[PDB]
Parts: C-alpha cells; structure tokens; sequence
C-alpha cells in the first residue's frame, strides 16, 4: 500500500533495486508537497 | 484354468519378470496432470524441437502445484487413531483453485516404520464455480464416505 | 468428549501433531511435514537450462527445517510430496525417448535416454558425480529404498514393479539395448553392401552389453 | 517380342522409389500442426473466470443507489468454459486421424 | 581386431579392411574403459563426428566450405511476429501472378 | 616473467602456439607444474583463439 | 477498442457516476485468442 | 505494448563497437491491460525472468 495520506494524486511508480530478490517491493516520487513514506 | 495353454504360465512369468510388466501404460492416478505432457505430443509425425515446447508446457504448470496452501483439515467428528483426515488447499498467486486429498494412517509397518510411501493420496481440483465466500472459509465435510 | 492439539503452526506450515506417542499405532512423535520450497530452488536452473535439471548436483541441493526443530540439508522425496520429484525427474525424460524410438528418431531418443544412463563417459565435472552414482544421473534410481512392506498382502506385479530401482533400472538397460539393434536394421535393409556392412558397427556394439 | 514385354513390369516397378520412400513433404506436415496446435485449449477460456468474479465481487456503482454485481456471472461463464473441451477433442481426433 | 572364421564368399577393397581395423578401434574405447585409459568431455562429446560415417563425413566441412548449400529461406528465424504475415497470404496452392 | 615459459616451452614442450590445436584441456592442464599452472589457468581463454587466429589469412584473398 | 471504450471513461454522470464495465477487456480477449483456430484448422483444409 | 534488450560485451576491442548481432528483435506483451498510470508501465529483471 502508498502508506501516506490522499492517493489520486500522481506519484509515479518506482524501484532502484539493489539486494534481496524477495523483497524488491515498488517506490513512488511524491506525496504531498516534499516529504517521503515509511513503506 | 478358464483357458490354459500359455495363459497359465503367464500367471508366474508375468510377476517374475518386472520387465515384462514396467511399460508407460500405468495405472494413472495423475490425470490432472499427465495428460498435459500428452496433448502437447499428439501429433503424427514430429521432430525433435517439438518435445522441448511440450516438456516447459508442463513444467510451467508444475510449480504452482509445488506452492499449494492446505487452509483446513476434516477429523473424524469426534474419533481419532486410522483415519482418513480429508484436506482442502488452494493457490496463493490468486483464491481461483481449490482442491482436497486424503491419507491412510492404518497402512504402516509395526517394526518402529510410520506410514507407508503408498499411504498419501494426490490433489483432486473442485468444479462448482464459487466466486463469493466468507473471507476464504469454505468447509469439507464427510457424510458417510460421501 | 475430548480435544486434541492438531492445529495451526509456526512459519514452516507443517501443522502440529497432537501426541509424541502417537495419534495413531506406532510411537512416530509430534513431528509432520507438508509443503515444501523446492520452486525457489528450480526457477533459477530451470530456467537456464533442462540440461541442468536433469543434472544429479541440481537434484542435491537444500530445503530448510529449524522450525520444527530439525535440518532439511537436501530435497527429501517424502510420501505426501515425493512423486512430482518422481514425475519431473524420470516421466517427462521418458515419454519423449519412447515417442522418439519408435518414429526413426533413434539418436534422438538416445540423446534423451542419456539423461538417465550413460556407458559412454567416465569424465564429468563433479569429484562427487565421478564417485557415487556412478553411471546413473537422475537419483530415484539409486536414492534411499526400504522393505515394500504394507502392499504385500495384496502382493501383485502393479506393487513389485516399483519395490526397488535395481529391477527398473534393469528395465532402462532392456529399452537402450534395443534402440541400438532398432537403428542397426536400418543401415542394412535397402542399402547398397557398403552401407549395409555398416550396421556391423551397430551389432558389435550391441554384443558389447 | 520377349525383350519388349521386360518393360510393361520394369516400369511399372522403377517408379515406386517414389513412394516407398519420400512419402511426406513440408506441407503436409502444416495439415497436421495447425490442427494440434489447438494444445492452448487449456488457456482459450479462462479470462472469462476472472472477468466475470470482477463483474461480481464489488459494485458497479455508489451513491444514493450502490451495487449493480451481475449475480449470475460466474454460472452463466462455467458453461462456455465447459463447451470449448469439445471443438479441441472433436479437432484432436482429425489430428489422430 | 580382425573377423576370424567367417565371411567366405565376400570382396571388398583392402582400403575397407584397414580402415574397418582403426574404425573399430576408435568405437572399441570409447565402448570400454579397458585397457586403462580414458577420454576427455570433449573427445566423448565428438564421437558424434563418427556415429553415421560415409557421406556424413564429408559434409562436415562441405555444409560449410560451399555456403550456397546452406543458403535456403528456411531460416532459424526469430522474425516471428511479422515474417508469418507474409507467408499467410502465399499459403494457396495453386497461385498466379498477381 | 613471461620469457621464462618462451624459453622452454617453445625449447622442448611444443613448437608453436598453433600446435596447442592438438589439445583438450585436461590434457594440457595434467602436463604442468606450479610455476606455470599457477600462472597458466587462463591461457585456453585465448590461445585456442590463437589456434583459431590463422584460419582465413591464406582464403580471404578468394579475389 | 470497444471494451477499452465501456471501461476508461463512465457511461452516466450525476448524483450517482460511473459504470465501466470492470470485466469487459479480459472477457473480450479469450474471444480474440479463440478465433485463431478456425482460421489455422481451415488454412489446414486450403493446404490439404 | 513490447520489449528487447541487447548485448553490450558483443565486440571487437580494435576501435570497433557492438557487433550487428548484438541487439535483439521485439516481442510484443500478451496481457490485456486497459487502464494505466498516465503511460507509466515498469519491466524489472527477477533473476533472469
């Protein structure tokens, strides 16, 4: 889940990854106005 | 002794030699899935490429077989020790297929042996198209060996 | 009225069993096994090549077990799983063979055919694959057998057909045998002599077994 | 007269390499394989499932009215995924035959 | 390596004989590991260069020493999402011009 | 180093690179000792290339 | 393109909106990946 | 929708580049999707898959 307030809103989709196959889980660039999510 | 000439001999030479008997005609219990490595070979005259496009028709298949989820199992009623314990599983990657399969407890050898290799069925799928449930509870029940 | 533990369990799926002397005849302990991993094992070789599957160091590799408080130091051909090992490494290799000697593919299904056996080579890469099997490369062929016990009662070809590998790879033996001599004829009929003195070449291999 | 007759029997046997060997070609191959490539009929069918259970499981629609899941959907899906074994099986007999 | 006791009536080149003695041979150790030696996973993968021999022989540098021969439109091909768009049209089996 | 090989391995051991066509590599990698199969493992990577290398120099002038 | 077209936008707007029809391309699809098979067992019957 | 890939150690070292077989051909995607974010569909490689 985007575990931050108000979807709807354009935040891409998103991954940079790195380590562990299992757990290559997806990213996006925006919520709100600047600040990130704890997911 | 019904008919006798060769048919007798053949009650011995048929269990006495395992090479008689071993062909790829067996008893099939499998039939969810070992008639999907056939259809793929039914053709009349092939060549060698063809095998390989049948051979990971099934073993794409085969995986999400491996990775089934047993979610509950049926004791019987209230009673305990030789019995038949039917269980239900499904696929994880969606709620789409269910399936049941049971085994025999009583089938064992005594001298410190457990359950007999024999002794586990193998996974029938269900047919009637459920689509609604509450929140993936759906129960097996026997009704006198039904 | 009664109640049991055989319930819901720790990460590992298994369930718990209810008695250590046993819920049933024979004092087997509190310990089960069900699903098993082998998938995350498989993708990656699979993928790669069939050549790798129908290796016996692929058919080695390792399962996990700590939380029942044991360890799974390989893929374990288990009752309530074992046969889609079984299916996999032995069925599928098979019926191609058989379809392949039959309809003049003679090299073909020995190209198939040596994924179970081969009496051509004494060189392969793995110091344990030179050592142990040693012709045999799929290993529910020589792998872990006991008695035949509880289907002797009913005893019959369809239970001794599969007591034991040493019988049924006998068999494997019989089915190569054949190919050989299978080809071998076809070098000799409707050719011309030194073509058909070829076959002698098939023959003089064929009295080698 | 004898040296003549040699022929009605020479010819008539000389051809028939022709046809005790050489007895398929590349397009009669292609007779066979688009009539067993009916093989994906384990896949034909099966969007419908899940078409139908999305036409189910939730509303269509919310607001002073709300629903709209079309009840019968999944019933009336079983029977055509049901009917597509036949025209495969029925087809993979002029395969086999 | 010689056929002792047998084929009374036959004729053949002396050519055939000496190359039937080294062709037996190069089989015969490859079909046992006695005497002692042994052969490597190269070697023991290239006896399918002496499995069929006459002809067969030969056109393992003449398939590619004249690629004429290997020339044909029957391709490996990979261009399956559009060369069976031409194909399907010119499938008819008897055709004109336009 | 290098000239250390070049002076007996092209002394006694074999005649030329070109040569090495003979081989598998079991068979090359037997006859070594410290000194060059510590300092020798890569050397079928190219030189079997260079057994290779000469092949159309004397056809590519088929004009 | 018609299943495409009964879902990405609503068919009714107002008090209540919507009514994309949530199933319609991959119902659409099993129909397209059927229609396949009569033309390759009839191109069968032209190459016969 | 469809995807390829190429093949950047496929070369000559003598001032040359990638090879002319180095570079693959597309294969379009089967899955009927209908509705996306603005365009944005992602590919990532599963070891190899």
């Amino acid at each position: 889940e985007v575990l931050a307030d108000q979807m709807e809103e354009m935040i891409a989709v998103v991954d940079r990854m790195e380590d562990e196959p299992r757990l290559a889980l997806v990213a996006f660039k925006e919520m709100s106005e600047s600040w990130d999510v704890v997911f | 002794f019904a008919n006798r000439y060769g048919y007798w001999a053949a009650n011995q030479q048929l269990r006495m030699f395992p090479e008689i008997y071993v062909d790829p005609t067996l008893r099939l219990t499998k039939t969810e899935f070992f008639f999907q490595l056939e259809s793929a070979l039914n053709q009349g005259k092939l060549t060698d490429d063809v095998a390989q496009k049948a051979v990971l028709g099934y073993l794409n298949n085969f995986e999400e077989v491996s990775n089934l989820e047993i979610i509950a199992g049926y004791q019987d009623g209230i009673d305990i020790e030789n019995d038949k314990t039917y269980f239900v599983a499904r696929t994880r990657m969606q709620p789409y297929r269910y399936f049941w399969r049971s085994l025999d407890a009583s089938q064992r050898n005594a001298n410190s042996q457990e359950l007999y290799p024999t002794a586990w069925s193998e996974w029938k799928a269900i047919s009637v198209p459920l689509e609604n449930v509450a929140n993936g509870i759906v129960r097996p029940i026997m009704m006198d060996n039904r | 009225r009664d109640k049991f533990q055989i319930k819901q369990f720790s990460q590992t799926q298994y369930l718990q069993f209810p008695e250590a002397s046993s819920a049933d005849v024979w004092y087997i302990g509190k310990q089960i096994r069900l699903n098993t991993l082998f998938a995350k094992e498989l993708i990656g070789k699979a993928s790669r090549s069939l050549d790798l599957v129908l290796s016996w160091e692929t058919q080695n590799s390792r399962l996990e077990e700590a939380i029942l408080g044991g360890a799974a130091e390989l893929i374990d051909l288990d009752g309530a799983n074992g046969i889609y090992f079984w299916e996999l490494f032995f069925h599928m290799p098979f019926m191609v063979s058989w379809r392949f000697n039959v309809e003049q593919r003679y090299e073909d299904a020995n190209r198939w055919v040596k994924y179970l056996f081969n009496p051509f080579e004494c060189e392969d890469e793995p110091a344990l694959l030179l050592g142990k099997p040693p012709y045999w490369n799929s290993r529910p062929l020589v792998d872990e057998p006991f008695k035949g016990y509880s289907l002797t009662q009913p005893s019959d070809p369809d239970a001794i057909a599969a007591s034991d590998p040493i019988h049924y790879r006998k068999a494997v033996f019989n089915f190569l045998t054949k190919n050989i001599i299978d080809q071998g004829d076809m070098e000799y009929r409707k050719l011309q002599p030194s073509a058909r003195t070829l076959a002698r070449l098939s023959y003089s291999t064929a009295s080698s077994l | 007269a004898l040296q003549v007759s040699k022929q009605s029997a020479q010819d008539r046997y000389d051809h028939f390499k022709e046809l005790y060997d050489e007895n398929i070609s590349s397009t009669e191959q292609k007779v066979i394989e688009l009539q067993s490539q009916a093989a994906n009929s384990l896949l034909m069918a099966q969007g419908m499932r899940t078409a139908a259970a999305a036409l189910d499981v939730i509303p269509n629609i919310y607001g002073l009215a709300v629903g709209g899941s079309h009840w019968g959907a999944p019933l009336n899906a079983a029977a055509e995924i049901i009917m597509i074994k036949y025209q495969a099986d029925s087809s993979k007999s002029e395969s086999l035959s | 390596l010689l056929d002792t006791q047998v084929s009374a009536k036959v004729i053949t080149s002396r050519l055939s004989l000496v190359t039937q003695s080294v062709q037996q041979y190069i089989n015969r150790i490859a079909l046992n590991l006695e005497p002692g030696l042994s052969i490597n996973q190269q070697e023991a993968t290239d006896w399918e260069e002496f499995a069929n021999r006459y002809g067969y022989w030969a056109a393992n540098q003449q398939l590619r020493m004249f690629p004429e021969i290997y020339v044909d439109p029957t391709l490996r091909l990979t261009k399956t999402e559009f060369f069976f768009q031409l194909e399907s049209a010119l499938n008819q089996g008897k055709l004109t011009d336009d | 180093y290098s000239q250390s090989l070049a002076d007996t391995l092209l002394g006694l051991g074999y005649r030329s690179i070109f040569d090495i066509a003979k081989v598998s590599r079991q068979r090359f990698i037997k006859r070594h000792d410290e000194s060059l199969l510590g300092n020798g493992a890569v050397i079928f990577d190219k030189a079997v290339s260079m057994a290779n290398q000469v092949l159309q120099k004397y056809r590519k002038n088929r004009l």
